């Protein structure tokens, strides 16, 4: 915030590596897709997935599977949920890396044969990392603040007495009008106090 | 150690809330949810989840895409995902449904009423499915 007397929300402690253990952090790759803000003229792209790297420095390369199930496991634990975890092979490119090779930790897991054919392709070029992948879906949580929007013809509903009717609205655009339009058809009656039209 | 019986109840956690999103939504990256453009009242769909999987992965699932591979596509399951395994193994789910009728959707033709998603008991002794 610049004031010091505010409560500062942090990630990690200023002091903080991650660059230890069979599993070394080695960085992050993110995707994007060039996005409008609403409300925010600063937001000109927005996540599409999130990919984050952990080199494995053990001394046998069959092991990274082991030391992964510990960390699916820990995850599970500790209630966070990723979409996909697979095992790398990474080298450098012209801006961050690229995956020459990939193997699922299912499958790395349950057959040595298709294990042994990327451990072989691992060379002293490549680096053996795990591959943690978030992926921005529409599970994102919505902010009191509102920094946050909806995603595009999502519907805004209530549940209502009437069982399980759902009486929903949304801002839809229509291109054969380029007009937006705040839609509540799907409520029977709207009842205001004040009302003013332009 | 027997701590997958937590481990398998995480993972039916997960998956039936992504069945239960999937289920409130009427439309799905600007296209209708497919599992509401029919009007019978019942529906079964597989254990093999292609049905939840994005139509845009190596094998084809039913979750509809955009089109445009450069936008940012809401997806319920990784592709390679498969959750028939564990003590509890997942089974399909049974939606049961109402005609409706959509004031701005005409492809909308029913409407969700309940979801029940079934994971079988492969455990040692069924008296153990309570556990």
């Amino acid at each position: 915030t610049g004031n010091n007397n505010d409560l500062q929300d942090q990630f990690i402690a200023c002091d903080a590596d991650y660059r230890k253990g069979d599993l070394s952090y080695f960085g992050s790759q993110f995707e994007f897709s060039t996005y409008v803000h609403p409300s925010n003229p600063e937001i000109q792209r927005q996540i599409k997935q999130v990919v984050s790297y952990f080199q494995y420095r053990g001394m046998e390369r069959a092991f990274i599977g082991d030391a992964a199930g510990y960390v699916i496991s820990e995850a599970k634990k500790k209630g966070f949920s990723a979409q996909d975890y697979r095992i790398v092979l990474i080298e450098p490119d012209r801006v961050g890396y690229f995956e020459s090779n990939a193997i699922s930790y299912e499958e790395f897991i349950e057959n040595p044969s298709a294990r042994e054919n990327f451990l072989l392709k691992a060379t002293k070029d490549r680096t053996l990392a795990l591959a943690v992948s978030l992926a921005q879906t529409g599970e994102i949580a919505m902010q009191r603040d509102g920094s946050v929007a909806f995603l595009e013809d999502s519907e805004l509903c209530w549940d209502t007495a009437a069982g399980s009717a759902k009486s929903c609205l949304s801002v839809r655009y229509d291109t054969v009008g380029n007009k937006t339009e705040l839609d509540l058809k799907q409520i029977d009656v709207v009842s205001a106090k004040g009302l003013s039209f332009e | 150690e027997l701590m997958i019986k937590s481990s398998n109840a995480f993972d039916v956690i997960e998956l039936s809330s992504q069945i239960q999103r999937y289920a409130s939504l009427s439309k799905i990256n600007n296209r209708t949810n497919p599992i509401l453009k029919d009007n019978k009242a019942k529906e079964f769909k597989d254990a093999d989840l292609k049905w939840l999987k994005l139509e845009n992965c190596p094998t084809a699932g039913d979750v509809p895409t955009t089109g445009n591979n450069n936008d940012l596509q809401d997806q319920f399951i990784a592709c390679d995902a498969d959750y028939r395994k564990g003590d509890l193994s997942y089974f399909g789910s049974q939606f049961e449904f109402s005609t409706y009728v959509h004031p701005s959707n005409p492809e909308i033709q029913r409407q969700i009423k309940q979801v029940v998603s079934y994971f079988q008991y492969r455990g040692m002794e069924r008296a153990f499915i309570g556990d």
